């Protein structure tokens, strides 16, 4: 007979009576209403498959003892859970296990998350919250949960086999006809599977340590979570270490432990007529989520009524009086990069490209672009970064680049091989990764003539095609392009035209909407102003910044706006 | 009679006691006989049991770690072959030193009668961490012989691999009965069991690993630049990858110079992946014990840099030092010397005194390595303070030298030359890895140099797309790469330190300083401080420089200069614990000084034409000044000497308004 | 174009604590037996080893009431299972011998010396042919009867030297174990042993095909076999029927000793051959192990 | 008994010095080991033999463990087991071989030592033909040298030398499908290394140096005739040849306790109208120096004289291979037409003259190399 694990059942225990009997205060009323069995209720009617679990609530039950339980033994304790899960539906919600569906419990909101360089080797097989920004994605595809076999000899199938992680074939071969085990054959048609995506994250920009660089980590989602991570946003993850075979360890230093059999109990005869099977033991670490939410890749769903049912009643008030306001454009014209003295212009044309405009597509087929491009070309320390800066700290779904460290595959997409293998992989550039957002470009100048080739093709057609290896494809790249440039010589030219300060091409030249020139004049009022302003900032940290509208409320009455289609 | 471990002289009876007398023996005067110092033995320090004094405060603190210095047991005289055993086998002897360090800490506890539990003592492993094992021999001049001995090796991290999970516990499951038990591992080989370990199920080949219930442990590899202090003929640099396990993974960045000592180890690689066929030459790499990362003769790293660093360590309990401990003496010293009246001269002076005059140079150069202070914003923004120095002028100015000064006295610079840099080579690169054949990301000399000094040599050589990379070095400190590897922002907080010499390789008075300079002026407006050094011929000067350059010969090792340990270390200090603000009086000066200079530029390009970044570089060099003194707030003072600084080192004094000349004989003083 | 690299080892650390059951322990075990046995005062068994090998009789004669004496461990594991420890006693009497022979030509002023042969007689209760049973089989046993005949002595193979047909690989096979009948327990290698060996560093497909390596039988040893044929005595058997009757095989020095008619008893091994009467029936058989005469002829 | 073989108690390395000619000549003896062959000249009827080969090293590998005997410990009889090794590549053993494990039924498991095997310090070195061995119109050949033991690290790249050694083969490596039978490649075991220049920093004040320098000390006039000697053919040029001895000898380095360093090294340039015989004295302090470079100012490109990454098979890693300055490390590197250079070679000598080191920061690695030319 099977051995039991007595704290995986005191473990299941605790947690079946933790999903019938957690209740918390009503904050409207006061009742006093159970979240999980309304959780199940809610999954009845709607078929889901999935159960969101809040940490915080599992914590405060008892001393804390059956929350760090799961959290350090999570893989260990998870078919617990599930089974206890099962349990509890049996008992209230009997038609949910008929679809027997798969039951995926996510866990979230933990008191701390780690970074990816913080990830050890004793946090393997435990619950964990880390976060990155999404670079790469994989397709969805089928993984191998519960297979089917056939036997050769025997001709007869047995079905419900689990699956862990590596391919395995039972051994156990109920049916008589035969007397051997290993050797089988496998049926995909009756075989049953899980959604699989494979997503690569990376450091965040201000995790990466003083001299490093960013190290990725694979993160696999499965279930209702796939689907969930977008290239180029910051994602928080929660799920377990998991360890991962891993090939490329052999050439490393150190000793790597491999696995001997144990030849100590078989009787042996030198009849004769000596090999022996031993595998290595290398690893990767890699991270299996249950839960995925995509927090602001800033620092802080075209239809407006979609966008209206998610905010609040004061929220939503709060946009209103913002509306009826008559001097509302002034106000968003000086609320944009409260930092730079001056230059309205440029701000009203920095709001605007956020704003945007309608895109239409004419009947013979051809599209109207409504996105708007602007360029910024004038004398040194003119504060021509700072607007680009303040675009990408502020505006969601915003890259900032540099014109000479960009590259024609960085800039638009890049077509890299993993692994020295057959496969290549398509990996988002910087104007996919802005796509309907704005691309900012410093020193377009020191910009090459093939990556300007590369990016005003991008801007004619909308689309990035790829043809590299055994790769074609065509990617969007709906992109506004906020550019930063210095003329010719360093400072600008007076007598000569726009044309001839910028080395820049033509077609660059054609699609930019607005090219502001600022110039630098010494007057002594305007420049005992700024010097003031700039040494006040200094002093003054944040209190010298008071925009009439916060970042956060600005960007709400961005994304209320950008729903109407003048 | 007297056992002895097989292929060893290490007796393990003999170790523990003469360890154990070691312990709680030693004092510090014996190494200072040991040394040949023994006027500088003082009283209330050497005479007190060291390592004793180590232990209870190992015990306060709750760390078990302890840092032992093997030429303290050559200074012991029964301890003075185990220092031979501890080179020659390190394994054993770390082994018994570990065991005897349990027993004192066991020993201190029962002896004294404290209130500290027992319990704790014996559960925690208590390790030692050896150093200053011997001469700093290049792992090339190494032989076979000297496999499995502990060895010394000065480096620069260049990259490192992630986490490697090495296995340690392995957890079989059988699949009929799922019953579960654990194997520890015997010399890297795990022995899997062929049959079920119960009586009832004895299934053979029933018994299943699962890797994610099994334990594992840190492991991983950093690539070691070596810069071994003697190099033979024709000898290039290589690289070595070097081992750290458990607590020391991730103690060390890319980037900085480290001190590694640990055991040289040498192991087969397999010829191919699917065959167990090895390889006969042996790859040798160093499994590593400890590791230093603080000099006396170097300042210590920038503490607002690694803050979350510091938090990894202090959570990973590696214990690790990145800057230096100060006590209670020399910081009286140091707040004794900040009352000198001739501080900042005295402090320019004592930078280097190797090379002759150049005050108003070193002048720069200390505040420059003192810097200002760096404001981050609550919102998000952050401002460094990091003043970017260029030094233009004629030929053997001892300029290089002075790079060579700051190349050699920060923590994690990079020496780099003109025409011999790229801009691939100075943001980050792609590389192909020798041991795993992965493509791997590599830093480049900016992104190395963050944190410290980046020294370029002869600026004007270089290429215009190769400096148009520094702009945002220079204006944001941060690199921004979109390339087909890298998409991200990286921090380059690397202070600018460039040498340049004029467009006829030497400073024509005839043209003006803009052209002689020879910059683009997003470029040059950049530069904080711009000293336009030049080789005015006189009496008395060539008189004193000659004297001060032919008195190095008169013997064959060469005012008041302070040395160089106290100087980095009230550096440090002034850098770690002093952050300036700036006040309204301070304002006002800044803002004068800004709007004067703006209006005298207003005369007829030919002339260093005022800029915003001028007003920035004031305010980053008043903070540094007013730094240096150990004042929290900058005051009217502070930025007078910012801008007298400005001025004297574009010899502005000199210059004529008008013309853009600057006439040698008339104004000049050398 | 380099040679084999060697393997080879020296004794250094105690290692793990021995077992009685392992091999070398019995071996050394059955040294001491032979080296300190006394049966009134004199060494008995080593004289008889000398004695044995200054006549070039490379056999000893054991009797097995003197291992009741000495060790009865070994007299158990000797009855249970007696072809695993006959060989480690054969072992023992050859490592013996190996270092008498050596001091006796030096001092009683090259050599080759097979494994001695274990001859053991005992006076033990001896078990009638008719019941011999299933639970004897692969056991000592001594049973007692008639000789009908005495078959020619077959030539056995010892020690063969063998050599791939066109490989050119040279082998040498010695076999220890001659009381198989009906059966080659060991034979030709079924394919050439020069490419799993890898002895050279050039490696010079190529395949040498199924059963390549032929003897060379001028530089082979051979030893005789004999077999016998043994029957109740007739003068106890039931009325009506016939007697029966036990194939036996011998070799070495107990070929030649009896011949057909005598009345022995036999110490010998009782094990199974299969001919080719039932789905899996086997024919008995005994490995003779020591033939004693109960009269003998004029 | 089972004892440790000789092999396992041998702590010295055995070589064999080749005659020298002169003692050939005394006494009538003629001896192949001491005449010096090229590389093209060894044919396969010198196998097996000791040969002295005459020639450039071209590439020195690193100093590398080789395994001659791999010894195994086992903990279930206590013995050492050893497994000899004679091959680029072997495999392990896993049951152990020992007589205890043998005869019995449970075999221990072996696991490796690597304190108490063998290993020998092992090179790779390429040795090329020289410039007045090559016939007319052919292109130098290259010779394998295997220096193992104490003879490791006394080969350099650019050293004209003689090394004697056993000519011995090797297994064939190369495409299966282009082999004919038993095809071997070719090494040559060194065993003694002679260098026709010797070094500056080997010399030692022995009791043959010292008479032959006293001798040139009597003669008198030692710095006018060390001058007049460099170059007896070129006539004139006295202050030429007095400044290139100068340069051949060198100043005093000088180190200072902050850390920063003075050379003493001497940089000579010749600048002159064409036929004053300025390249024959390029290439005089060339022969004389014990490193000396020749260069062409366009000959030689800018990764011809700092550095290139570079794979080294043999230990099989990734190598900085140095250019002309560093391979003139520590010796005079002369540079013909020096005006007709490119801006990029010129700013790596403008660099070396000064700071004797090279900084290169490029896509490959970010490193500092010592150069200590004396440019000429
Ligand atoms: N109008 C302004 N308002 C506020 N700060 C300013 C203004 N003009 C300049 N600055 C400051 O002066 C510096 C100018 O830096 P940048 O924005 O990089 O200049 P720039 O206009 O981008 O010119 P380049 O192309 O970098 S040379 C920053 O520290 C700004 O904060
Ligand atoms: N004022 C000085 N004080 C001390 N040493 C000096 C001084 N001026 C020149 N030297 C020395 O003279 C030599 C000239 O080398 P450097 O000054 O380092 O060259 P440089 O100043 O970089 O000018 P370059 O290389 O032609 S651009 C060095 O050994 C210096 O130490
Ligand atoms: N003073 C001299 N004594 C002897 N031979 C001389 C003298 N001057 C010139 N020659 C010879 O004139 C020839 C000139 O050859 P080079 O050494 O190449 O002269 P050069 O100065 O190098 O000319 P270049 O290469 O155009 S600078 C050689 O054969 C020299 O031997
Ligand atoms: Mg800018
Ligand atoms: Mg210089
Ligand atoms: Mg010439
Ligand atoms: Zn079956
Ligand atoms: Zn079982
Ligand atoms: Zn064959
Ligand atoms: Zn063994």
């Amino acid at each position: 007979k099977k051995v039991d694990d007595v704290t995986g059942e005191k473990v299941r225990e605790a947690f079946e009576q933790f999903l019938e009997d957690f209740s918390v205060q009503s904050t409207d009323t006061g009742e006093v209403e159970k979240v999980y069995r309304a959780q199940i209720e809610f999954m009845k009617i709607y078929d889901l498959n999935t159960i969101y679990i809040d940490y915080q609530h599992l914590s405060m039950r008892e001393n804390g003892a059956l929350a760090m339980a799961i959290s350090e033994q999570y893989y260990r304790f998870l078919p617990f859970l599930q089974k206890g899960l099962r349990r509890v539906v049996r008992k209230y919600a009997p038609e949910l296990l008929n679809t027997e569906r798969v039951f995926q419990i996510s866990f979230f909101n933990l008191p701390t998350v780690h970074r990816i360089r913080d990830i050890r080797s004793e946090k393997i097989g435990s619950l964990l919250s880390i976060s990155g920004t999404v670079t790469r994605t994989s397709e969805v595809r089928p993984e191998l949960y519960k297979a089917s076999f056939t036997c050769d000899m025997c001709r007869a199938i047995v079905d419900n086999v689990e699956q862990s992680f590596k391919y395995t074939e039972p051994t156990f071969c109920p049916n008589p006809s035969c007397e051997n085990r290993a050797f089988w054959t496998l049926n995909v048609t009756r075989s049953r599977f899980l959604d699989w995506q494979k997503v690569r994250i990376q450091e965040n920009a201000n995790e990466i340590p003083t001299g490093s660089m960013p190290r990725t980590l694979d993160v696999i989602l499965r279930g209702d979570s796939v689907e969930r991570a977008k290239p180029g946003d910051r994602c928080k993850f929660t799920g377990v270490e998991i360890v991962v075979p891993d090939v490329t360890q052999l050439g490393l230093p150190g000793v790597k432990p491999s696995s001997t059999l144990d030849t100590r109990g078989i009787s042996k005869t030198t009849e004769g007529l000596r090999s022996l099977g031993v595998r290595d033991l290398t690893y990767k670490i890699s991270f299996l989520a249950c839960h995925v939410i995509s927090i602001g890749s800033n620092i802080g769903e075209r239809d407006q009524e979609v966008f209206l049912n998610s905010l609040s009643s004061d929220e939503i008030n709060e946009l209103k009086e913002m509306v009826k306001d008559e001097h509302i454009y002034d106000k968003l014209v000086r609320s944009i990069a409260p930092a730079v003295f001056g230059h309205e212009a440029v701000k009203k044309g920095i709001l605007l490209q956020m704003l945007g405009g309608v895109h239409k597509s004419t009947v013979e087929g051809i599209k109207l672009r409504g996105d708007i491009n602007i360029c910024v070309v004038g004398d040194p320390s003119t504060s021509k970064s700072q607007f680009l800066k303040y675009v990408v700290g502020f505006a969601p779904r915003s890259v900032y680049t540099s014109g000479k460290a960009s590259s024609a595959a960085g800039l638009t997409a890049a077509v890299v091989r993993d692994e020295e293998g057959g496969d290549y992989t398509i990996e988002a550039g910087a104007l996919m990764l802005a796509d309907n957002g704005i691309c900012c470009i410093d020193e377009f100048d020191k910009m090459d003539i093939s990556d300007q080739v590369a990016i005003h093709e991008a801007m004619e057609q909308q689309t990035i095609s790829i043809a590299k290896a055994g790769i074609h494809a065509t990617l969007n790249a709906r992109t506004s392009i906020l550019a930063a440039a210095n003329p010719v010589g360093g400072r600008y030219n007076r007598k000569l035209s726009l044309r001839g300060n910028l080395n820049m091409t033509a077609p660059i030249m054609s699609r930019f909407d607005l090219f502001f020139v600022i110039l630098d004049d010494c007057n002594e009022k305007i420049d005992t102003e700024l010097a003031s302003h700039i040494v006040d900032l200094h002093m003054k940290r944040d209190e010298a910044i008071e925009p009439p509208f916060s970042a956060e409320q600005l960007r709400r009455y961005i994304k209320y706006a950008r729903t109407f289609k003048p | 009679p007297l056992r002895i471990i097989w292929g060893t002289n290490v007796s393990i009876q003999e170790c523990t006691t003469n360890f154990r007398n070691f312990l709680m023996s030693f004092k510090y005067k014996f190494r200072k006989i040991l040394d040949e110092r023994e006027e500088f033995i003082n009283n209330t320090t050497d005479e007190e049991l060291y390592y004793i004094k180590q232990l209870n405060e190992m015990r306060e603190l709750g760390t078990s770690n302890l840092n032992l210095d093997a030429r303290n047991l050559l200074a012991y005289k029964q301890t003075e072959d185990l220092y031979h055993q501890l080179l020659n086998y390190p394994q054993e002897v770390i082994s018994i030193m570990d065991q005897t360090i349990k027993d004192c800490m066991v020993s201190l506890i029962v002896d004294n009668n404290l209130d500290y539990d027992l319990d704790e003592i014996e559960t925690k492993f208590y390790k030692v961490r050896p150093y200053n094992v011997g001469s700093c021999k290049g792992m090339r001049e190494l032989n076979p012989n000297d496999i499995d001995k502990l060895i010394n090796l000065k480096g620069l991290v260049l990259r490192s691999t992630p986490v490697i999970p090495d296995m340690k516990v392995a957890f079989f499951k059988c699949n009929v009965c799922d019953h579960t038990m654990a194997v520890e591992i015997d010399r890297g080989v795990i022995q899997e069991p062929a049959r079920c370990e119960r009586i009832d199920c004895n299934e053979p080949n029933s018994m299943s690993l699962i890797h994610n219930r099994c334990s594992f442990a840190d492991k991983q590899v950093i690539k070691l630049q070596e810069t071994p202090d003697f190099v033979p003929d024709g000898q290039t640099p290589h690289s070595i990858s070097l081992c750290v396990y458990d607590e020391l993974v991730d103690s060390c960045r890319a980037g900085d110079r480290i001190e590694v000592t640990g055991t040289f180890r040498s192991i087969p690689i397999r010829a191919n992946s699917r065959q167990r066929v090895l390889k006969s030459l042996y790859k040798t790499y160093v499994d590593v014990v400890h590791v230093k990362k603080v000099s006396d003769k170097r300042l210590d790293v920038d503490t607002s840099t690694i803050e979350q660093e510091l938090m990894q360590n202090k959570v990973d309990h590696n214990e690790v030092e990145e800057v230096r401990q100060i006590t209670d003496q020399d910081l009286a010293k140091i707040r004794e010397v900040a009352a000198r009246e001739d501080l900042y001269s005295l402090l320019a002076r004592s930078i280097a005194p190797s090379i002759y005059e150049l005050e108003d140079v070193k002048k720069g150069i200390l505040l420059q390595l003192f810097g200002g202070t760096n404001k981050t914003f609550t919102k998000g923004g952050r401002y460094r303070g990091d003043i970017n120095i260029l030094l233009c002028g004629d030929p053997s100015t001892s300029k290089s030298q002075i790079l060579q000064y700051v190349h050699k006295i920060t923590p994690r610079g990079v020496y780099t030359s003109g025409k011999g840099s790229s801009a691939v080579g100075l943001t980050a690169y792609i590389t192909r890895d020798v041991d795993t054949k992965q493509l791997v990301l590599e830093s480049g000399a900016l992104v190395l140099s963050d944190g410290g000094v980046c020294c370029i040599d002869e600026f004007d050589k270089m290429s215009d797309s190769t400096r148009s990379v520094l702009h945002e070095v220079m204006e944001q400190q941060t690199i921004s790469i979109a390339k087909a590897g890298i998409i991200t922002t990286l921090n380059a907080r690397s202070s600018i330190l460039a040498s340049a010499n004029p467009i006829g390789s030497r400073y024509n008075p005839n043209l003006p300083v803009t052209e002689n300079i020879d910059l683009p002026p997003p470029l040059l407006s950049r530069f904080d401080l711009v000293y336009l050094v030049l080789d005015k011929v006189d009496e008395k000067n060539d008189r004193e420089l000659a004297k001060h350059l032919t008195n190095l010969y008169l013997e064959d090792k060469p005012d008041d200069v302070l040395p160089v340990e106290f100087l980095t270390m009230y550096i440090s200090y002034a850098k770690e614990h002093i952050h300036p603000i700036i006040t309204e009086a301070a304002k006002t000066e800044l803002v004068r000084a800004y709007v004067g200079m703006r209006k005298m530029g207003d005369d007829s390009e030919k002339r260093i034409t005022a800029t915003t970044r001028q007003l920035e570089s004031m305010i980053r060099l008043a903070e540094a000044h007013a730094k240096m003194k150990l004042k929290n707030v900058v005051e009217l003072e502070d930025v007078q000497e910012a801008v007298r600084l400005i001025r004297s080192a574009i010899k502005d004094y000199a210059t004529d308004p008008k013309t853009g000349k600057i006439d040698m004989n008339l104004v000049q003083t050398g | 174009s380099f040679d084999r690299p060697e393997i080879y080892s020296a004794p250094v650390l105690q290692g793990e604590s021995p077992n009685d059951d392992d091999n070398t322990e019995i071996i050394k075990s059955f040294k001491n037996f032979i080296l300190e046995f006394r049966l009134d005062s004199q060494f008995i068994y080593r004289d008889q080893l000398r004695n044995n090998i200054l006549v070039k009789n490379y056999s000893l004669t054991v009797n097995m009431e003197h291992l009741i004496g000495y060790n009865e461990d070994i007299y158990k594991k000797l009855s249970d299972e007696p072809s695993d420890i006959i060989p480690l006693f054969e072992t023992a009497i050859t490592q013996v011998a190996k270092r008498i022979s050596i001091l006796s030509r030096a001092q009683s002023a090259l050599n080759s010396l097979p494994t001695f042969q274990l001859i053991l007689n005992s006076n033990a209760n001896q078990i009638p042919l008719r019941d011999l049973d299933s639970e004897h089989v692969s056991k000592i046993v001594r049973l007692s009867g008639i000789i009908i005949s005495t078959s020619v002595l077959s030539s056995r193979a010892t020690y063969l030297s063998i050599m791939c047909r066109n490989c050119r690989h040279t082998t040498s096979i010695t076999i220890n174990n001659f009381n198989s009948i009906t059966g080659n327990t060991v034979s030709l290698p079924r394919s050439c042993l020069s490419t799993i060996e890898s002895e050279s560093s050039m490696a010079n497909k190529k395949n040498c095909g199924p059963d390549p390596y032929i003897i060379i039988h001028e530089s082979s040893k051979f030893i005789d076999q004999q077999f016998l044929k043994l029957q109740e005595i007739p003068e106890l058997v039931p009325v009506g029927e016939m007697p029966r009757n036990l194939t036996m095989t011998c070799d070495r020095y107990l070929t030649n000793k009896v011949i057909p008619g005598t009345r022995v008893t036999i110490v010998g091994i009782y094990s199974i051959y299969n001919s080719k009467s039932g789905v899996a029936i086997r024919t008995p058989y005994i490995k003779i192990l020591g033939i004693q005469s109960d009269v003998e002829t004029s | 008994t089972e004892l440790f073989p000789p092999n396992l108690t041998r702590r010295y390395f055995l070589y064999f010095k080749p005659l020298s000619q002169n003692c050939a000549r005394r006494y009538r003896k003629k001896a192949i080991s001491s005449k010096p062959l090229s590389v093209r000249q060894i044919k396969g009827d010198f196998l097996g033999q000791l040969i002295t080969v005459r020639g450039i090293i071209t590439r020195v590998s690193d100093v590398k463990p080789a395994v001659e005997v791999i010894a195994y410990t086992c903990d279930q009889c206590g013995y050492e087991v050893f497994q000899e090794v004679n091959s680029r590549t072997f495999t392990p053993l896993s049951e152990c071989t020992s007589e205890e494990c043998s005869q019995n039924q449970t075999k221990g498991q072996l696991f490796m030592s690597t304190r108490a095997s063998k290993f020998s310090a092992f090179q790779e070195c390429k040795i090329q033909e020289l410039s007045q061995q090559v016939p007319v119109g052919h292109i130098p050949r290259s010779l394998n040298i295997h220096v193992n033991g104490t003879l490791v690290r006394s080969l350099s790249p650019g050293d004209i030398v003689d090394v004697t050694g056993i000519f011995l083969p090797a297994p064939y490596t190369g495409f299966k499908a282009l082999k004919a039978g038993l095809l071997t490649e070719t090494y040559l075991e060194a065993q003694f290394v002679r260098q026709h220049k010797k070094k500056f920093a080997s010399f030692s004040l022995t009791s043959d140096v010292e008479e032959r320098v006293m001798e040139l000390i009597t003669s008198g006039d030692v710095y006018n005739r060390l001058a007049k000697s460099i170059a007896p053919e070129i006539y004139g040029n006295l202050d030429v040849k007095k400044a290139l001895l100068l340069l051949l000898v060198g100043g005093v380095d000088k180190r200072v306790g902050d850390g920063m360093k003075i050379r003493g090294d001497i940089n000579v340039c010749l600048m002159g109208d064409p036929g004053v015989a300025k390249s024959q004295l390029l290439k005089a302090i060339c022969k004389i120096s014990p490193r000396g470079v020749y260069t062409t100012g366009k000959g030689s490109s800018g990764v011809g004289l700092t550095a290139a990454v570079m794979k080294d098979p043999v230990t099989d890693e990734m190598i900085l291979e140095g250019g002309a300055l560093v391979l003139a490390d520590n010796g005079i590197c002369c540079i013909d037409e020096f005006d007709k250079m490119d801006e990029s070679d010129r700013t790596a000598i403008h660099e070396v003259m000064e700071q004797q080191t090279i900084s290169i920061s490029k896509a490959g690695i970010n490193t500092t190399l010592n150069a200590r030319t004396s440019i000429l």
